[PDB]
This record gives structure tokens, sequence and C-alpha cells, in this order.
């Protein structure tokens, strides 16, 4: 009779486990019943602190009320600019909350671009280090000598040659957040608004995001136009070094400069990048064709021969169109034997570029 | 009526858009038939 | 005989009473549901299990508890029907498309062959290789280790044939073409565009 | 040149060498060169340059696999520098970092000497909030029983 | 021309959409945009905003005239005694 008792015991165990599952279900149901009695709370912004117990809070899409804190809250946490949860009836601040927008085009984070990706900028890389690493790594040496850090470092040169690549490389070397300016939330000189744009420039960067800045329209402001230049000078002239608005500009042309910026502190460093060297272009080919599946022998010097007067972005779409014509002719591989003809056809009025075609 | 939810074709639910007021999940009154209320058309809703 | 009758009656009674509690609590939940549901978008979910709700009335509230749905089965941008008064999430809702968005889809499938376009073979080839090759070939791009472009901008003087090539691409593809225009993505009501 | 007694000339010759410039140079080799510069500067007693070089070297290398010798030598040189300076709290912190090294921890006499130095220098430090915090942290250590006089 | 120009953003474009839909409901309707210069200006952005809303309404009219979603049997009449200010996209012989 032992086997029958064991069978009924096993069925009993199954039924007990089902009962435990029912226990979990009933506790969840009671928890949701308890949740039903809860009532939502309006989301508001604290404009100003009136007294130790009075606050001014404006609803996200409503009017502003003078209210009071609930009780067991840190009034230190309730500062002008914090998101809080007003009770919907007494309007009392029950709790605070962590905080698109214009900054939706402000960030332009560097990414994981490192030194290895950038090829043929050894002297340029050393210049960036000697200019920037001291303000980052050793700001105290400037106090040791007793001078404000240099702010304006101009890495002027042709666009598409890796200026932002160099900046991202050094940023990843120091793992510092590179906040390249995308105008919105950082526009200053833009004459549409005078001081609100100044406020966005300052507060969005440096204060919130630690340091490491850049600028867009790389040659626009470097080159009503006179008044625009005076306002630019007022924007950039000289700011507190506690907060870094380091203006690492990389204007595309030398003639797009004026003596009004050549003063140190305004634009001190003049890092110069010229047309990419043939060996530098070679290294750029190597790194950019790394990712492409290149089976067989590739003699990159032959494709170097006809790569004169190019930039890095040219070389990148050379690799991309290598892949494109590999798809078009069904080759998982890509060899130099057609690298030759591709480089034969990547030089015309609009630099020919995509017409290079034959490349696998 | 923005959409037909059709949970089980027995309690179908109906997402409606009150011009600019809001959007809601309501059911028809017993007066009208579900086949008479197609998706996308405009209908009158009680205020309560 | 002791164990069988004893524990059988035990677990049977406990299961029956607890199932009665299940039924009563569930019935109270459903009678609490009622109608209507004010639809809202969960802007975010914070821990302390709590959610921030943006109602269709253009009002943003906080919710210490999220209600009768599961926090795990939720994410920012979800559409949820909440209570009109307590603003507590009553139900989760499937994704909903506006009537204009639904009509945005191409169903007539126009008839414009690539041969109808004259003097534009470079542009046609580029559009096919950048919009159709990444579509119906896919893995060949991954095997070669290159990234096809995400979007294509066709610009030029009016009458060059941009809209014609778009119509031809719609005609000569099995894809789900979604025509639209810039002006119609503009509405007076805030956030509708 | 140092082996010939030209300590000042050797330090001057090694000072002009900028290790950071040579990127391809191995990190451990770079730090070894940095520590050699530290030692030469301390031999010629150029403490400002030694402080600059200390700012040059990072403190996150010493938490690696084979950097025990480099960590020990660097902290010994820093202890010498702050010993000339007289900042007893910094000396105590450096000795605490020395004592936390697994190599010193393994050997009995070495860790005992490190703990002796730690407690003696935290005793030497002037009274303040940080000194009291360090006294509380060091006192709440079980190994102090192996040094009865120092514990008392 | 005074009704395609509405106070609220995007209401003129919706006006054009509903007008063209009503025209399509009728069999082979005729539309006469009297004095098209009013809402048929030249698109621009160097003016730091310009009209925008009027330009958006004109662009939607452009879309309705020709492009995807064929216009149909809607012959369009447009009159203006200053045509040189019209948008070249509108003046293009696919709409007029
Ligand atoms: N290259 C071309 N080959 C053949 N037909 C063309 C070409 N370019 C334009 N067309 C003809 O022009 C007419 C209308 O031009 P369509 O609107 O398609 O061009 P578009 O350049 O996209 O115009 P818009 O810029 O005004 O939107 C169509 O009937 C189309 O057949
Ligand atoms: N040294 C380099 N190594 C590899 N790729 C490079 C190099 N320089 C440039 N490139 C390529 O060229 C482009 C450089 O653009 P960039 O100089 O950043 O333009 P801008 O400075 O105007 O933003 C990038 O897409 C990058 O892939
Ligand atoms: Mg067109």
């Amino acid at each position: 009779k032992l086997l029958e008792h064991k069978e009924i015991d096993g069925r009993l165990k199954e039924l007990r486990e089902q009962l435990k599952e029912l226990t979990k279900q009933y506790e969840k149901s009671e928890n949701d019943l308890k949740a039903l009695q809860s009532v939502g709370q309006i989301v508001g912004e604290v404009l100003k602190q009136l007294t130790e117990e009075k606050f001014i809070v404006k609803a996200t899409n409503g009017p502003r009320y003078v209210v009071g804190c609930r009780r067991q809250l840190d009034k230190s946490k309730l500062k002008p600019g914090t998101r809080v949860a007003l009770d919907m009836t007494t309007l009392t601040i029950m709790r605070y909350l962590p905080r698109p927008l214009v900054y939706n085009m402000s960030h332009e984070d560097p990414g994981n671009v490192s030194y290895s990706e950038i090829g043929g900028l050894s002297e340029q890389i050393r210049e960036l280090r000697e200019v920037i690493e001291l303000p980052l790594t050793n700001p105290e040496l400037f106090q040791r000598v007793g001078i404000i850090p240099p702010k304006g470092c101009l890495l002027y040169g042709p666009p598409g040659t890796g200026k932002t690549l160099l900046a991202r490389a050094v940023a990843s070397q120091l793992d510092c957040n590179f906040l390249k300016v995308v105008s919105s939330s950082i526009v200053d000189k833009y004459i549409g608004e005078s001081a609100r744009l100044i406020r966005e420039m300052f507060n969005y960067a440096r204060d919130h995001q630690p340091c490491i800045i850049f600028m867009d329209e790389i040659d626009a402001i470097g080159g009503e136009i006179q008044r625009t230049l005076m306002e630019l000078l007022n924007q950039m002239d000289g700011f507190d070094t506690l907060h870094r608005v380091k203006m690492i500009m990389a204007t595309n042309r030398p003639d797009t400069l004026d003596p009004a910026l050549l003063r140190p502190g305004r634009l001190d460093r003049k890092i110069h990048i010229d047309l990419p060297n043939e060996q530098a272009r070679l290294d750029i080919l190597k790194i950019h064709a790394g990712p492409i599946t290149k089976h067989g022998e590739i003699d990159y010097e032959a494709i170097v021969k006809l790569s004169d007067g190019f930039n890095g972005a040219d070389l990148r779409n050379v690799c991309t169109e290598a892949g494109m014509f590999a798809i078009r002719a069904d080759h998982d591989f890509v060899v130099q034997e057609d690298f030759m003809k591709a480089v034969r056809k990547v030089a015309d009025s609009k630099k020919l570029e995509s017409k290079l075609d034959y490349k696998p | 009526c923005t959409k037909i939810i059709n949970a089980d074709s027995e309690d179908p639910k109906y997402i409606i858009n009150v011009k600019q007021f809001a959007k809601f999940v309501v059911d028809l009154s017993d007066q009208v038939a579900p086949t008479d209320i197609e998706e996308g058309m405009r209908v009158g809703v009680d205020r309560n | 005989i002791k164990i069988m009758k004893s524990e059988v009656l035990r677990v049977t009674h406990e299961l029956q009473a607890m199932k009665d509690k299940i039924k009563e609590n569930s019935e109270k939940i459903k009678v609490n549901k009622t109608l209507p549901y004010l639809v809202s978008n969960v802007i975010e979910l914070l821990d302390v299990k709590c959610a921030v709700i943006k109602t269709s009335t253009r009002q943003t509230y906080f919710l210490p508890v999220i209600g009768l749905v599961d926090a795990e089965k939720l994410k920012p941008g979800d559409l949820v029907g909440v209570n009109k008064d307590s603003y507590l999430i009553l139900e989760t809702l499937p994704t909903e498309y506006d009537s204009r968005v639904k009509a945005m889809e191409v169903d007539e499938r126009p008839t414009e062959q690539y041969s109808d376009i004259g003097g534009l073979d470079k542009q046609i080839q580029e559009l096919v290789e950048a919009i159709v090759l990444p579509m119906n070939h896919k893995e060949k791009f991954e095997n070669l280790g290159i990234q096809p472009p995400k979007g294509v901008l066709m610009y030029g003087p009016p009458g060059t044939g941009k809209t014609l090539l778009a119509r031809a691409c719609a005609a000569q593809t099995k894809a789900t073409f979604l025509k639209l225009a810039g002006p119609q993505l503009v509405q007076m009501f805030i956030g509708d565009g | 040149k140092e082996q010939n007694g030209d300590v000042k000339e050797a330090a001057s010759i090694l000072q002009e060498l900028q290790v950071e410039t040579y990127g391809s140079m191995e990190k451990k080799e770079r730090v070894e060169f940095i520590l050699e510069q530290m030692r030469l500067c301390l031999a010629v007693k150029d403490y400002i340059r030694t402080q600059i070089i200390s700012k040059k070297i990072n403190t996150k290398f010493f938490q690696e696999e084979n950097t025990e010798k480099l960590k020990l030598k660097y902290y010994n040189l820093m202890i010498q520098l702050d010993q000339h300076e007289g900042s007893y709290l910094s000396i105590c912190k450096h000795y605490r970092a020395i004592y936390d090294t697994p190599c010193i921890q393994a050997e009995s006499e070495k860790w005992q000497q490190a703990l002796k130095s730690v407690v003696l220098y935290v005793i030497l430090a002037p009274f303040d909030n940080e000194q009291s915090d360090l006294v509380h942290r060091i006192s709440g250590d079980k190994k102090l029983e192996e040094i009865p006089k120092y514990k008392d | 021309g005074s009704e395609l120009v509405q106070k609220y953003v995007g209401e003129g474009a919706r006006m054009v959409r509903e007008l063209f839909e009503m025209a399509r409901t009728k069999k082979a309707c005729l539309i006469f945009f009297d004095e098209i210069d009013a809402i048929g200006g030249a698109r621009f952005d160097d003016g730091a905003g310009g009209d925008n809303e009027v330009q958006r309404t004109m662009l939607e009219l452009i879309n309705q005239l020709d492009g995807f979603d064929p216009r149909g049997n809607i012959k369009v009449l447009m009159a203006t005694n200053r045509p040189d200010t019209l948008d070249p996209a509108l003046m293009r012989p696919g709409r007029l």
C-alpha cells in the first residue's frame, strides 16, 4: 500500500503547490486593491523658495500656486528648478522627482573614437596633447606658474580630415565627456536672442556637463556682420576658469580669420593641419578598410598613388563604395586589383567619388 | 472613434478622440449596434 | 488513512476559500474598472514601482503606484488607459495609429516603371542600391562589414523628377511604402505633429 | 653617470626626457622611467620637480597585476618627499597604501613594519577631523595585537 | 485667399486638404485660386521665419496639385497680375 500512499502524497504535493500559487495570486490581487485607493499627484516645478514653509510651484501645464511642503521632506532638495509632486487637493508638495527640448540637438557625444582609429596625425595628436592635457590632467601647474589656462585653441584645417576625430580620440584618452556644440542649447552669438542664449551656453555645458566643448559651423564665426563680430568677442572674451567653455575651433580656412581673435586667451593656439600626407592617407585607408572583409592581398600603396587631394571622409566612402560594388558584383572579398581602377575613377569636378565603382 | 480595441468581440472597447478635449476608451450605449459604429467615423458621446 | 483524508480536506478547504477570495477581489477590480479610460503616455517609470503619466488632456501627473498593470510590462511611451478622476493606470493599451497615419500607407501601389524615368540612371541606381539593396539583401552588407546608409535625401530643382523616382520606387518594390508630406505634419494642437 | 657620482648631472640628463610624449612606450616602462626620475630628483633634492612628477604619474596603475614593485618604490619615494616636507598625514596615508599591498601583507615582518609606520605617523599627525578619522580606522584593526606597544 | 490664411498654425494647410477632398468628392470639379500671389509667394529662410505658415499652406497646395496621391480630375484655375513672385515649384508645369 506504500505506492498508493506515495501517489496520493504526490498529488497532494501538486495541489499544495497550486494552493501556494493561489496564495501569490491573492496577495497580488489584494496589493492591487490597496493600489486602487491611491490617487495621482500633479507634477510641478519650484520657481522660488518663499519661506521655510512656503513655496511657489507651477504645474507643468497649469497655473502657479503658493503651497507648503508636506512635512517629512528635505527643504534643501527643494531648490528653484526641481521637479516635485504636488498633492492634487491641498497642493502640498508630497515629494520631489528627478529631472525632446532644444538640447535634443546639443549633445553630440564623442563616442568610443580612440587614437588607433585616427591615422597619420602623430604631430597633430602631440599638439593636441601638449595643448589640452595640461588643463585636464594638471590644472595645478598653471597655478604653479600663476596664469589663467589657455582657452582658445584653433585646430584650423580642411573639414572631413578628422578634427572632431582627433578631439574624440583625446577625449576617450582622458574619458572626458566631449560635448561638441550643436548650436541648440549652446548658441551664443546668434543674434536672435541676446542673453537667454548666453544662459543656455553657460548652464548647459560646464555647469551641468563637466567640460570639453566644441562648436558647429566651423568657419562661420571665425571669419550687422561687424556687430555680429563684436557680440562674438563679448561672448568669448574671457570667462571664469572654474567653469570650462574651452573653444576648440577647427575653422576650414585660414583667410576666414581676423586679428580681433588672435589675442591669447581669445584664440591662443593655432594647431595647423594640412592636406593629408600620402603615408597618412595610407594609414587612413588601412584603418577604414579594416572593417571591410578584404580577402586576398591588398597593395594599398597603389591606391595611395591616385589618392592625392583627398580627405578622411573621402577615404571612408572609398571603403563604403568598395563594399557597395562588392555587393553589386557579388564578392564577399575585396582586393586591390580593383582598388586600382576605383582610385582611377575617384577624381573629378565633384571629386568623382562614388563613380570609383569597380573595387572588389 | 480613433480605434476599435476589440478585446474579445464581446467587450470590444472603443478609443475615441474628443476634438481637442482628450481621448478616451468608452463603450457604446445599448441604443446603437456595434456594427453600426465603424472605426474612424464621428459619433456623439454623452457628457458624463 | 490519516494523511490522505486529513491533508486532502485541509488543502481542499484552503483552496476553496482562497479561490472565493480570488473571485471576490477580481469582481471588485472589474466593477472598479468601469468606463471611460483617459488615455495617457507613461513618460518614465521610476523606482521609488512608480510612474509619470502624461494624459491626453495635456496634463502631467505622478503616480506612486502604477495600478492594475505590471511595471515590468511597461516602458516609456506606452499608451495606457487610466482613471479619469484618480488618474491611476487601469489598463494597458495596444499601440494606436492616427487616422491620418493609417491613410498614410500606400495601398493603391501606383504603376510607374523605372524605364519611365529618362536621363536619370545614376540616381536610379544609387536609390536602388541604398534603399532596395539594404532591404531585400540585408546580410550581404553584414558579411562585407559595411553599414548601408539609413536615409536618402533627394534634392534638386523642381521638375527634375524626385517625386517621379519616389513613385517608381514604390511601384517597383514589395515594401510597405509610407507616403507623406512636410505640411501635413503640422497641427495647431500642441504635440499632434 | 650616477654610478660615477654625478647624481646632479644624471638627474638633469634624465629630467629633459619626457616620458608621456613616447606613446608607443609601454605603460609599465613609462612608470619605471617616471620613478627613476623621482629617485634622481630626490637624490638631488629638487622637491618641486618631484612634486610635479608625482602629479604626472597616475594613482590607478598601482592596482594592476605586476605593479607591486613599482607601487612600493613610488610610495617609498613619496614618503621621502613628504618626510622632507613634513606632512605627516600624507606620510601616514602613503604608508597605509603600502600596507594594503598584497606582497607586503604576505610577508610578516614587512607588514608589521608597515603597520608600525602607519600608527607612528598617524600619531605624529596634528589633531583634526581627518586625523581622528584615520586614528579610528587604524585602531579598529585586528593585526595591531601583533604590535602590543604600538597598539597601546 | 483670406480663408487659406488662418490664425492658428497648420489650419490653412488643413483648409487646403479639406478643400481638395471636397473637390474630389464632386465629379470633375473646377477650382479657381483667385489672386494666387496672396498664398503663392516664394519660399525663403533668410528672413528669420518669414511667413512659414503661409509657406506651409502653399507647400500643401503644391503637394495636392501634383506628386504622390494623384490629384485626379481636378482642373485648377489660378489668376494673378503679378506672376514673377510665385514659387518656382508652384510655377512648375506639373501643377500649373
Ligand atoms: N527625368 C525625368 N524623366 C521622365 N519624366 C520626368 C523626369 N523628370 C520629371 N518628369 C516628369 O515630370 C512630371 C512631374 O514631375 P515630378 O513632380 O515627378 O518631379 P519632381 O522633380 O519630383 O517635382 P517637384 O520638385 O515639383 O516635386 C511627371 O509626369 C514626370 O514623368
Ligand atoms: N585620421 C583618420 N583616420 C580615419 N578616418 C578619418 C581620419 N580623418 C578623417 N577620417 C574620416 O573622415 C571624416 C572626418 O570628418 P571630420 O574631420 O570630423 O569633419 P568635421 O571636422 O567637419 O566634423 C570621418 O567620417 C572619418 O571617418
Ligand atoms: Mg516632384
